RNA sequence: AGACCCACUCCCCGGCGCCGGGGGGCCCAAGUCCUUCUGAUCGAGGCCCAGCCCGUGGACGGUGUGAGGCCGGUAGCGGCCCCCGGCGCGCCGGGCCCGGGUCUUCCCGGAGUCGGGUUGCUUGGGAAUGCAGCCCAAAGCGGGUGGUAAACUCCAUCUAA
RNA sequence: AGGGCGUGAAACCGUUAAGAGGUAAACGGGUGGGGUCCGCGCAGUCCGCCCGGAGGAUUCAACCCGGCGGCCGGUCCGGCCGUGCCGGCGGGGCGGAUCUCCCGCUCCCGUCGGCGGGGGACCGCCCCCCGGCCGGCGACCGGCCGCCGCCGGGCGCAUUUC
RNA sequence: GGACCAAGGAGUCUAACACGUGCGCGAGUCGGGGGCUACGAAAGCCGCCGUGGCGCAAUGAAGGUGAAGGCCGGCGGCGCCGCCGGCCGAGGUGGGAUCCCGAGGCCUUCCAGUCCGCCGAGGGCGCACCACCGGCCCGUCUCGCCCGCCGCGCCGGGGAG
RNA sequence: UGCGAGUGCCUAGUGGGCCACUUUUGGUAAGCAGAACUGGCGCUGCGGGAUGAACCGAACGCCGGGUUAAGGCGCCCGAU
RNA sequence: UCGCUGGCAGUCGGCAGAGCGAGAAAGAGAGUGGCGCGGACGCUACGCCGCGACGAGUAGGAGGGCCGCUGCGGUGAGCCU
C-alpha cells in the first residue's frame, strides 16, 4: 500500500507518514528509495527499506524536520480489514445479507440445512 | 482482579443489578440451548440459518492424512527459496532456470493468484491448477510432476 | 436462554467432571524424579550410550508425512542378516531388532545396512575378562579413550538432494501438466467399465462373426 | 541514544584499573515501567502454592 | 475454593526478555537507583565493575 | 553481557533469534526539541493575557 | 534524559510523600521539597541545593557539575558560606546569576538560605 | 538331522575370606563488654586509625519485653563411634562339555472353537463395534481382517480358539 | 490480674450528678438559655527599606596569592563514540535452496559412470586493524588559553561594612 | 417480616464463546508437552525439540475444481482463436481529512530590485471509509463453436449470458 | 425559522400498568370492562385545592436580595 | 458536570530589552543601491489557568474514590515497654 501511494502521481520524494506500523509485505519484488515516519517498523520492513536505500524516521525526528509537517503524506491502514467486520451488519438468515455467521466448526454438518437449502424448508 | 469488577460497586444496591419486578431466578427458559424449535426459534431462524436438518452424504472412516493437501500461491512462489537464488538467476545470461520444489518446503499443489515477476523457473510440484501452469508458461518456464 | 448474535455451544460438563479432576501440581516434582531416574540409569551403564541401542531409518506411512524420515523399532532380520551380525549378538553388543518389520524395497535396506556396518566400524568392545583380551576386542589405546555420547546415537537428520539451475528444454516447456493430470484422473476412473465395452464388443463381433 | 561511553573497571581497593570496557547497549535499549510491572506481576504468581 | 483454581500465569518469552532489557537499562541511571532508594552517594561510578 | 543479548546491529550470539528492542524516539529531551530554532521558528505569538 | 526520567520516577520514589492530600518530596537537593519537575534534584542535568552547614553556623551551597553524570562521588561540589545575611544572599545570587546555572530558581534558593539563617538566629 | 568348511574353550551359582550407600548415637565459631531505661532486658547509645567479635554459621526455637555472638541448633565433600547392603577382589566346591556358514533330506501347530441365524445388553461404530444366551455348526493354498448388505475376481496384511 | 482469673464492647440493670416533665416518645430547620471543657485569652500582629540617636566589632570597596566551578577558542591541541558513510596490495567468526579438489560407500573387467561427507571459491552480515570524510560529546571529555563567579588567606583601617 | 444487642451471612471458581480495551511480535505467531542447566515446585536455555494449534483460500452433497487483461505484426481457419515475438502491464465514477502548486499581497520617507517567512483567488495528486459500476474463483442453468493427444474415448480443456 | 451532523459495535432493565380533557364500543349504571390522540402518575419533590398518586401552577445543586404564577387577604393563618 | 476537543514549554534577563485582545487575510523581517550588577508567584503538563451554559430521578448503565477490611512484593535509616 505505501508503494502504491507513494507512486501515485504528483507526490514525489515526499515523506510518508504512518501513526501506526509498518509491516512487510514478502509479494513484492522491487522496493523504491522510501522517507517513512512511524510509530513502529518490523525488522525485514527496516531491512528492507534501508537496503533499497530509504530512511526512517520517528515522530521526534519527523517533528525537528518538519513543525508543520509540510512534505508529507499522511497514510493509514484497512480499518475494516480485520476478520471481527464480517460480521457485523444485518443478521445471517435474513434475506440479502451476505453476513458471516458465528459457527463452532465449518464443515457439512454446521448450519447448512434449513434456513440455507431450498428443499429443507426455505432459502432466505 | 475482584478489586475491579462489578460486584463491589453493587453493594448496598437491593437486587444486585437484576431489577426489582422480574427477579433473578435460576432457568426462566430452560437450561443450555433448548427450545430452539419452539421458544427461541426466531433467535435460531435470525442468527443460525441452516442449523436445524440433514445434508449430503455420510463417511464413516475419514482419513484427514488421505485429505491432505496444502496450497501455495505463485505470490509466495518465490518466497520458498533465498533471495540469493534470485537475485544470481536474474543476474545470470547463461539462461539457467533456478528450481523451485514446493514439496520441499511442505506444499503439494501450486495455485496461481498473483503476477509472477519475469524470470525462468522449474517449480517441482505434485499438482498444477491451469491458470498457475499458463502464468508458468507466459513467464517462460517449465512444471515438473512428481510423485 | 441463547442472546443476540452469538456462537451456540456444545460444553461436555454434564456428567459429574468434578469428581475426577487431574490437576498438574506435581509436574516438576515429575521431571526432577524422571531426570534423575535417567542418570541413575547412564551410570549405571558406565561406558554404554545414554539413549540406548542404534535405530534403523524409517518413512513415516500415509501420504501427510511420507517425506520425512524418523527412528524405527529395530533392525530388520533381512538386512541384519545382510550386514552380518547374529540375531541374538544384535542386541548384545547394542543393535536394535525386531522381527516383524519388512522391506519392499531395495534403497531403504541398502541405507540402513550402510548405517548397520558404519555403526560397527564405529563401536569400541571391551574386553569380557579385564586381562583376557580375544579376537574380536578393541585395543587398550581406546580402550582408555572410550567414553559415553549423549542424545541419539546418530542422529537421524533428513536432507534434500541439492538441485542446481538449469538450461529449459523445449520438451518441458511443451509439457501439459494440467492436461495430462486430468486425462489421468479419467483413465482411472474408466479403466474397469471400458474393459468391460470391450469385452462385450469383443463377444458381439464372434457372435456376428460366427 | 546511540553513543557508548567507556567504563573504568575497578580493582578490589577500591580505586580505578588500567582496564576499561565500553557500555554494552542493554543499557541504551529503552526502560518501560508499564510492563515491567505486568511481567512482575504474571510471573510472580508462578511459585505460589494452592490451598482450598 | 478449590485447588483447581487457575494459579499459574504465562506470559511471551520476547516481552519476558523486553522487560529483563528494562530493567538492565534502568538499573544503569543514578537518579533511578537514588528513587529506588539505595544509598550510594559515595559510589565511584554507577555501572559498578569490578576485577575478575 | 553483550553476548547475551546482542547489540544494536548485532544478534545475540546465544539466543535462538533475538534482537534488542526498537526505540518509538530516538531524543527523549523534550525541552531540547522544544527550544529549538527549527520549532520556534514556525510558532505563532502566545496568548498569555488573561481576560 | 530528564523527562524519561521525570516519568518513571513522578508517581514511584522512595522521596515521596502523600498524605493530607499534599504531596512532598524528600531528596536531597529539592528547593521547596515539592514533587515537581521543575524543583526535582536527581533528574536535572544541572542543579544547585542549600542545605545548613554541618555546624549551626552558616549554608551549604551544593553545586551539580557537568561532566561526571554517572559519577556520584564526584557529580557534586560543595560551598560553605557563613558571612552576614545580606552577603550570602548576593553571593548566592551572583553564583546563580553570573554563571547562567539553571536560573529558573535563584529566587527560591535565596528563600531557602534566608529561612536557614532565620532559624540559626537565636530564639526568644 | 546328516555332510562339508571355519572357529572355540573368556559360563553360572553355593559357600568362605579381602579391598573402596543407608540406619542409629555423641560432638564442633563468636559480647551476657561499658553506660543507661525496666518489674524483668533480648531495648537505647558506644566499642578508633581493623567502623567490638564470628561468619561456608545473620534459618528457627527457648530464655521475666523485641538476641548472629546466653542455650539448643544453623554452615561445612566437618569429626568420631556401632550396625546393615551393594557394587569389587581372591579362595574352595559344584553345575555344562557347549559355536557359526553352505548343501541335501525331512517336520511344521491350539474345535461345540471359528463362522452363521436370532434374542438381550453395550458402543461413535451407522443392513448390526463388543459381550452373552439358545439353535446350526466348519476348513486346510485354510482362516481372520481390509468401517454399506450381496455375488464374482484379483491384491494387501496377519496366523485366533 | 484473686483459681472459668489477658483485654473487657453493646443490649439490660444499680447508684451519683445535671436538666426536664398534662397531648406516647423520638425527629428536621431556626434561635435562645444553661452546663462541661478548650483558647493556656485577658491590654494584643508583625515583616522588609529608609531617617534620626546612642552603641559595639578587626570591618567594607579595591589589590595580591592559592583552590574550585560555569561558559567559550570565528577554525588551539588531543581523544572517544555513531542505530553514519567511503575506501582495503587488510585478519577472523556466522549463515547461504550460489557454485566446484580429496576421502568413504555401492554397482562395473588398477578402469568408466553413481551416492554420502570433507575441502575450495563466491555472496551477505558481523567483529577487529589501517586510512579518509561527516555528526556528536546536552544519556558520551581531557589539556592550554580567555572571560566570569565563588571560597580560603594576606593587605586594607574606618564619613566604609555589619 | 421486625422485642433488643453482638459475631457470622448471599453474583464466587473452572471451561467455552463474543466484543471492547492494554502489551509484544507481525504474514506470521505461540513451547503450554518434553529435554538441558533456603527463596527455587521459581528463573534461564532448546529451533534439525514448531510435532502441532490458529492464521495465510474458497466453494461443492461428492467425485473435484480453485481467485485481471489489453495492444501491436502477419498469417491459418471483417472479426475471432492459435503460432507467435515484443509493449503496457493489477480497475472505474462520485464524495473525501490531510498534502502540492500559486493570480496576487503582507507599510514607517520614496523608487527599483534580493533573500527568508507568511496569507491566498483558482487549480492538482488523493488516505481510511461509504455508495455505485465493472472484473476474477467455486456450484448450477441456458446457448453454442473450437482446441489436445501415449493410449482419438460414454476422453480432456476452453467461450458467451 | 431554528439547530453541528453522520456512522459502528457491545448492552442491562422492561415485556402486570393506571389516570385526565375531547372521540368512542358493551352495559341501566358503576371508583365497571374495552379502544383512539395528547399529557401525566409509575420514577417527582415544591405553592394552592383544609385532607388526597395522577387536579391548578410550577418541575429541584447550597445560599442572600427582589418579583410573580395558581390561589388568596374577619381570627386560626402571611395579606384589604 | 459538560462544552470551548479554549490558554500556558515565553521563567525567550546585562550574551537583556519585557508585545501578541484586537472589527475587517498575511513581517516589533533581514540586508542592495539610488555609573549602580538588579527584575514576585508560577508549570505534581495525570499540572495550573480562563470563559459560557447546565444540575429531578425508581429499574438499569458508567466513571471517580488521598473511602474502608485482610494478606503478599517493594519502600518509609517509619512508629513502639
Ligand atoms: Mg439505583
Ligand atoms: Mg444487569
Ligand atoms: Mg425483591
Ligand atoms: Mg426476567
Ligand atoms: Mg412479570
Ligand atoms: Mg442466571
Ligand atoms: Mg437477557
Ligand atoms: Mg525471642
Ligand atoms: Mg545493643
Ligand atoms: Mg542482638
Ligand atoms: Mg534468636
Ligand atoms: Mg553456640
Ligand atoms: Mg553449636
Ligand atoms: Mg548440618
Ligand atoms: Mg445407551
Ligand atoms: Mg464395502
Ligand atoms: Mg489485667
Ligand atoms: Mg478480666
Ligand atoms: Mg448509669
Ligand atoms: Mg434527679
Ligand atoms: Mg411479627
Ligand atoms: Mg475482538
Ligand atoms: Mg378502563
Ligand atoms: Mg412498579
Ligand atoms: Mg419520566
Ligand atoms: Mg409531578
Ligand atoms: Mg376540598
Ligand atoms: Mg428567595
Ligand atoms: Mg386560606
Ligand atoms: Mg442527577
Amino acid at each position: 500500500r505505501m508503494i502504491r501511494k507513494m507512486k501515485l502521481p504528483g507526490r514525489e520524494n515526499k515523506t510518508a507518514v504512518v501513526v501506526g506500523t509498518v509491516t512487510d509485505d514478502v509479494r513484492v519484488q522491487e522496493v523504491p528509495k522510501l522517507k517513512v515516519c512511524a510509530l513502529r517498523v518490523t525488522s525485514r520492513a527496516r531491512s528492507r527499506i534501508l537496503k533499497a536505500g530509504g530512511k526512517i524516521l520517528t515522530f521526534d525526528q519527523l517533528a525537528l524536520d518538519s513543525p508543520k509537517g509540510r512534505g508529507t503524506v499522511l497514510l493509514s491502514g484497512p480499518r475494516k480489514g480485520r476478520e471481527v467486520y464480517r460480521h457485523f451488519g444485518k443478521a445471517p438468515g435474513t434475506p440479502h445479507s451476505h453476513t458471516k455467521p458465528y459457527v463452532r466448526s465449518k464443515g457439512r454438518k454446521f448450519e447448512r440445512a434449513r434456513g440455507r437449502r431450498a428443499s429443507r424448508g426455505y432459502k432466505n | 482482579p475482584s478489586r475491579l469488577r462489578k460486584t463491589r460497586k453493587l453493594r448496598g444496591h437491593v437486587s444486585h443489578g437484576h431489577g426489582r419486578i422480574g427477579k433473578h431466578r435460576k432457568h426462566p427458559g430452560g437450561r443450555g440451548n433448548a427450545g430452539g424449535m419452539h421458544h427461541h426459534r426466531i433467535n435460531f431462524d435470525k442468527y443460525h440459518p441452516g442449523y436445524f436438518g440433514k445434508v449430503g452424504m455420510r463417511h464413516y472412516h475419514l482419513k484427514r492424512n488421505q485429505s491432505f493437501c496444502p496450497t501455495v500461491n505463485l505470490d509466495k512462489l518465490w518466497t520458498l527459496v533465498s533471495e540469493q537464488t534470485r537475485v544470481n538467476a536474474a543476474k545470470n545470461k547463461t539462461g539457467a532456470a533456478p528450481i523451485i520444489d514446493v514439496v520441499r518446503s511442505g506444499y503439494y499443489k501450486v495455485l496461481g493468484k498473483g503476477k509472477l515477476p519475469k524470470q525462468p523457473v522449474i517449480v517441482k510440484a505434485k499438482f498444477f491448477s491451469r491458470r498457475a501452469e499458463e502464468k508458468i508458461k507466459g513467464v517462460g518456464g517449465a512444471c515438473v510432476l512428481v510423485a | 436462554a441463547p442472546s443476540r448474535n452469538g456462537m451456540i455451544l456444545k460444553p461436555h460438563f454434564h456428567k459429574d467432571w468434578q469428581r475426577r479432576v487431574a490437576t498438574w501440581f506435581n509436574q516438576p516434582a515429575r521431571k526432577i524424579r524422571r531426570r534423575k531416574a535417567r542418570q541413575a540409569r547412564a551410570r549405571r551403564i558406565a561406558p554404554r550410550p545414554a539413549a540406548g541401542p542404534i535405530r534403523p531409518i524409517v518413512r513415516c506411512p500415509t501420504v501427510r508425512y511420507h517425506t520425512k524420515v524418523r527412528a524405527g523399532r529395530g533392525f530388520s532380520l533381512e538386512e541384519l542378516r545382510v550386514a552380518g551380525i547374529h540375531k541374538k549378538v544384535a542386541r548384545t553388543i547394542g543393535i536394535s531388532v525386531d522381527p516383524r518389520r519388512r522391506n519392499k524395497s531395495t534403497e531403504s535396506l541398502q541405507a540402513n545396512v550402510q548405517r548397520l556396518k558404519e555403526y560397527r566400524s564405529k563401536l569400541v568392545l571391551f574386553p569380557r575378562k579385564p586381562s583376557a583380551p580375544k579376537k574380536g576386542d578393541s585395543s587398550a589405546e581406546e580402550l582408555k579413550l572410550a567414553t559415553q555420547l549423549t542424545g541419539p546415537v546418530m542422529p537421524i537428520r533428513n536432507v534434500f538432494k541439492k538441485e542446481k539451475a538449469r538450461v529449459i528444454t523445449e520438451e518441458e516447456k511443451n509439457f501439459k501438466a494440467f492436461a495430462s493430470l486430468r486425462m489421468a484422473r479419467a483413465n482411472a476412473r474408466l479403466f474397469g467399465i471400458r474393459a468391460k465395452r470391450a469385452k462385450e464388443a469383443a463377444e458381439q463381433d464372434v457372435e456376428k462373426k460366427k | 541514544a546511540c553513543a557508548r561511553p567507556l567504563i573504568s573497571v575497578y580493582s578490589e581497593k577500591g580505586e580505578s584499573s588500567g582496564k576499561n570496557v565500553t557500555l554494552p547497549a542493554v543499557f541504551k535499549a529503552p526502560i518501560r515501567p508499564d510492563i515491567v510491572n505486568f511481567v512482575h506481576t504474571n510471573l510472580r504468581k508462578n511459585n505460589r502454592q494452592p490451598y482450598a | 475454593t478449590k485447588t483447581w483454581r487457575r494459579w499459574h500465569r504465562r506470559v511471551n518469552t520476547t516481552q519476558k526478555r523486553y522487560a529483563i532489557c528494562s530493567a538492565l537499562a534502568a538499573s544503569a541511571l543514578p537518579a533511578l537507583v537514588m528513587s529506588k532508594g539505595h544509598r550510594i552517594e559515595e559510589v565511584p561510578e554507577l555501572p559498578l565493575v569490578v576485577e575478575d | 553481557l553483550d553476548d547475551l543479548y546482542g547489540t544494536w546491529r548485532k544478534a545475540a550470539s546465544l539466543k535462538s533469534n533475538y534482537n534488542l528492542p526498537m526505540h518509538k524516539m530516538l531524543n527523549t529531551d523534550l525541552s531540547r526539541i522544544l527550544k529549538s530554532p527549527e520549532i520556534q521558528r514556525a510558532l505563532r505569538a502566545p496568548r498569555k493575557k488573561i481576560h | 534524559s530528564a523527562h524519561l526520567q521525570w516519568m518513571v520516577v513522578r508517581n514511584c520514589s522512595s522521596f515521596l510523600i502523600k498524605r493530607n492530600k499534599q504531596t512532598y518530596s524528600t531528596e536531597p537537593n529539592n528547593l521547596k521539597a515539592r514533587n515537581s519537575f521543575r524543583y526535582n534534584g536527581l533528574i536535572h542535568r544541572k542543579t544547585v541545593g542549600v542545605e545548613p552547614a554541618a555546624d549551626g553556623k552558616g549554608v551549604v551551597v551544593v553545586m551539580k557539575r557537568r561532566s561526571g553524570q554517572r559519577k556520584p562521588a564526584t557529580s557534586y561540589v560543595r560551598t560553605t558560606i557563613n558571612k552576614n545575611a545580606r552577603a550570602t544572599l548576593s553571593s548566592i545570587r551572583h553564583m546563580i546569576r553570573k554563571n547562567k546555572y539553571h536560573p529558573d530558581l535563584r529566587m527560591a534558593a535565596i528563600r531557602r538560605a534566608s529561612a536557614i539563617l532565620r532559624s540559626q538566629k537565636p530564639v526568644m
